[PDB]
RNA sequence: GGGAUAAGUGCUGAAAGCAUCUAAGCAUGAAGCCCCCCUCAAGAUGAGAUUUCCCAACUUCGGUUAUAAGAUCCCUCAAAG
RNA sequence: UUGGCACCUCGAUGUCGGCUCAUCGCAUCCUGGGGCUGUAGUCGGUCCCAAGGGUUGGGCUGUUCGCCCAUUAAAGCGGUACGCGAGCUGGGUUCAGAACGUCGUGAGACAGUUCGGUCCCUAUCCGUCGUGGGCGUAGGAAAUUUGAGAGGAGCUGUCCUU
RNA sequence: UAACUUGGGAGUCAGAACAUGGGUGAUAAGGUCCGUGUUCGAAAGGGAAACAGCCCAGACCACCAGCUAAGGUCCCAAAAUAUAUGUUAAGUGGAAAAGGAUGUGGCGUACA
């Protein structure tokens, strides 16, 4: 139920290790020029040309 | 066949004998038979 | 302070091929546990390996002693409730002589990080042909 | 079905001129022992084997770049989750 | 099993009987293999070897026990903090109410009964059951495989013929 | 090589195991109560695999010097696979009794 035993420095840092943020799926636009994600619509012009 | 820890003749025929570290008594009478002793 | 000490630099470990034909186990373990440490060299380090490589031929022809062929067992235990194996040493002669020598040995060797790189310079085979001829073997007489 | 055994029954045979399953030598014999039957298994660091696929340009670092055969990002789905 | 001792725990190691899930010993209840009989046969007695698998459903009492009804090839005996409450029940036994018998001048007590009466915790580590990411296996890849070593399964009735 | 007297200041009044002479209990207990010695308590170091009380032995400090005690010398693991003469075949050695056996040694007193 409750911790027995403090956790520690070297332990913690390991548990964190996969704890990570993903890099998102982004191309340069074909029009717009700015990055764009995969399947959506350009912010910047709104030209999708499928 | 009698196992008992002391095995003795019960009549005058009977043999002591020892094979397989075992004293067995074989006697010509069926009931006299003994081991284990 | 002027002891020597041997280091990964100078060391020189040969090849050697010992015969176990007409042999008994114990006796002839006892012997080539000291080869694979390196105890017959004047330049022994504790905190290194210094021993040499080992080849063991004619192993399904050792010998033991009075009945124990049939009262020394070997017992295993694979860490399920009630798995407990078990083999009589005149029957693993027959089957796998190179695990009867190989293990007789290990048992003879420390039980550390060194000693388990120690032990694998050790070559058992239960004929008299080895593959290891181009490691140039020498014959060994046992003392 | 196969291979060795437990308690048993034995076959020859002396120690002990006879007897005796045993001390050397041959057998027979359990739902039990090892196989046979079903599933997982080379992190088995002792990391195995087989078939096929890819294999060029450089300051001549004893190196390096980008590609190749392949595998993903992302997207439409399930017999899977 | 009932006791003897008082060595660990009183700034705290939760009871009896179940339920759910099992494990392990052999001093073997059933199934398998054998002597000897005061063993005709069909059925038994006793003793040896054998732990692979099995070893019911109800009535009466809170129960263990124990008796009874109907079955079964058989309804074995023991250990694990009398297995098991961070898994679950609260019917008995140690709370505060009330009553009877008994004892006490009395407040009250049982060598006894009766009705009623809160069971709490989001899993840090080891352990266990599932499922992924790294690096290694001396070039980088896609498929098909050997099996060192582990796990699972092991029971038995009644008819017919000879 | 101590002992005794006078004065200043204390702590201690829960003890334990082993050997040995006894009571108690059951010629039970790591039980309990007394006599005597040792150790622990307040004692490290080596041995008994681990193990306050058992065996050897009492650490002022430093050294990559030597000789010994208990206990040891096939391998883990420092030292004899030493020498001489005998016993045991059971894994005895490396757990136990009353009883039962031409198992096998040593020293004494016509049998099929």
């Amino acid at each position: 139920a409750v911790p027995k035993r403090r956790t520690s420095k070297t332990r913690k840092n390991k548990r964190r290790t996969h704890f990570k943020i993903s890099v998102p799926g982004m191309t340069e636009c074909p029009n717009c020029g700015e990055y764009k994600l995969s399947h959506r619509v350009c912010k910047n012009c709104g030209s999708y040309n499928g | 066949m009698k196992v008992r820890p002391s095995v003795k003749p019960i009549c005058e025929k009977c043999k002591v004998i020892k094979r397989k570290g075992k004293v067995m008594v074989i006697c010509e009478n069926p009931k006299h038979k003994q081991r284990q002793g | 302070r002027q002891t020597f000490m041997a280091n990964e630099s100078n060391i020189e470990r040969k090849w050697y091929v010992i015969d176990a034909e007409g042999q008994t186990l114990g006796r002839l373990s006892s012997e080539v546990a000291s080869i694979l440490r390196g105890k017959n060299k004047v330049t022994y380090t504790p905190h290194v390996d210094t021993g040499d490589y080992v080849i063991v031929i004619n192993a399904s022809k050792i010998e033991f002693t009075g009945n124990k062929e049939t009262d020394k067992v070997y017992y295993r235990h694979s860490n399920h409730p009630g798995g407990i194996k078990s083999i009589t040493a005149g029957e693993l002669r027959r089957t796998n002589p190179e695990r009867l020598i190989e293990n007789s040995i290990k048992g003879m060797l420390p039980s550390t990080r060194l000693g388990e790189k120690q032990g694998k310079k050790l070559f058992v085979y239960g004929g008299a042909e080895h593959p290891h001829a181009a490691q140039q073997p020498e014959n060994y007489e046992l003392r």
